DNA sequence: GTTATCCGCTCACAATGCCACACGCCTAACGAGCCGG
């Protein structure tokens, strides 16, 4: 479980920009299916995604970085269907 | 007395009030003074619209609850456009631009 | 003589189409109506005279008896029923009152 | 004279939130209905 909150607020900049980094991080983990960084204790979504904010995994440069990364990604490798697509038809 | 999903008014889509009607309570005008003071953005999103007043997003929340997924749905609320129709039936244009 | 109808001279105006088109080719196969839908019912009108449906029509008296028949049992049941369902209670007033109440429920909306 | 002010009279508009509980929300006379005398 999780009491505090100032492990998290000293880390990212002010108690605002936590709510919406954390929701976006808890709702990417809870539906679209990603695996998290620390281990799970047998808790919900938000008191994972706060430690991982407090450790300092997750950050919001670092949430633009992975979801860009992985969109680059995903579109090459459509990319690569469309060229396997073009194989099988020649 | 407690609810989780009960009964609604004819005029607005409003829950009703009290025990016996099996109703919701009234988060009245103070309250929502104290949600504005702190940085509660979304909460008063839903204690405005998701809980009442939004037909489709009530349903669609209730269903995505269900279903097990955490969203919401703004939507916009039914008694604002009630506030229309009865200003509207005084001699008042009043629209939505855009 | 006439031939004033629009269609015969549109057709006229685009004989150089069928005139091309048809270079070994038939020109139309239009079905028609065929008498095997049509009852000719023709089997016998001798004694189906017109002096005999003079005197002898169609009749529906029975038809109109029932029917008020049907009308005047209806009408007195429910006059009755509307009498002593409905009646004014006399000098000292309603005897009784209806108290009745509905509660709420706890009614799901998926 | 006439003009620019001062003052008294009259009138619209506000007065916390929530809860339960409980009982109330037309009719003397104008258009129809039944059938008796």
């Amino acid at each position: 479980a999780r009491v505090t909150v100032q492990d998290a607020v000293e880390k990212i900049g002010n108690r605002f920009d936590l709510v919406l980094v954390a929701a976006r991080r808890a709702r990417q983990m809870q539906v679209g299916g990603k695996d998290p960084l620390v281990p799970e204790e047998n808790d919900k979504t938000t008191v994972i995604a706060l430690r991982e904010i407090e450790e300092g995994l997750i950050n919001n440069q670092i949430l633009d970085v992975r979801e860009r990364q992985e969109q680059q990604e995903q579109e090459a490798a459509e990319l690569q269907a469309v060229t396997a697509i073009a194989e099988g038809r020649r | 007395h407690a609810r989780s999903t009960g009964s609604y008014s004819l005029v607005t889509q409003q829950p009703l009030g009290g025990k016996a009607q099996f109703g919701g309570q009234r988060f009245g005008e103070m309250e929502v003074w104290a949600l504005e003071a702190y940085g509660a953005a979304y909460t008063l999103q839903e204690m405005l619209t998701v809980k009442s007043d939004d037909v489709n997003g009530r349903t669609k929340m209730y269903k995505n609850i269900v279903d097990g997924n955490h969203q919401m749905e703004p939507g916009m609320p039914e008694s604002f456009n009630v506030l229309l129709k009865e200003i509207r039936s005084l001699g008042i244009n009043i629209e939505l631009e855009d | 003589l006439g031939s004033m109808d629009a269609q015969t001279r549109r057709r006229e105006r685009r004989a150089e189409k069928q005139a091309q088109w048809k270079a070994a080719n038939p020109l139309l196969v239009g079905v028609s109506a065929k008498p095997v839908n049509r009852p000719i019912l023709s089997l016998n009108r001798k004694p189906k005279s017109r002096v005999e449906s003079a005197l002898n029509p169609i009749d529906l008296t029975v038809l109109a008896e029932y029917h008020k028949q049907i009308e005047s049992n209806l009408q007195r049941i429910e006059r009755k029923n509307q009498r002593t369902w409905y009646s004014k209670p006399g000098e000292r007033g309603i005897t009784c009152s209806g108290r009745q109440k509905i509660k709420g429920k706890s009614i799901p909306l998926i």
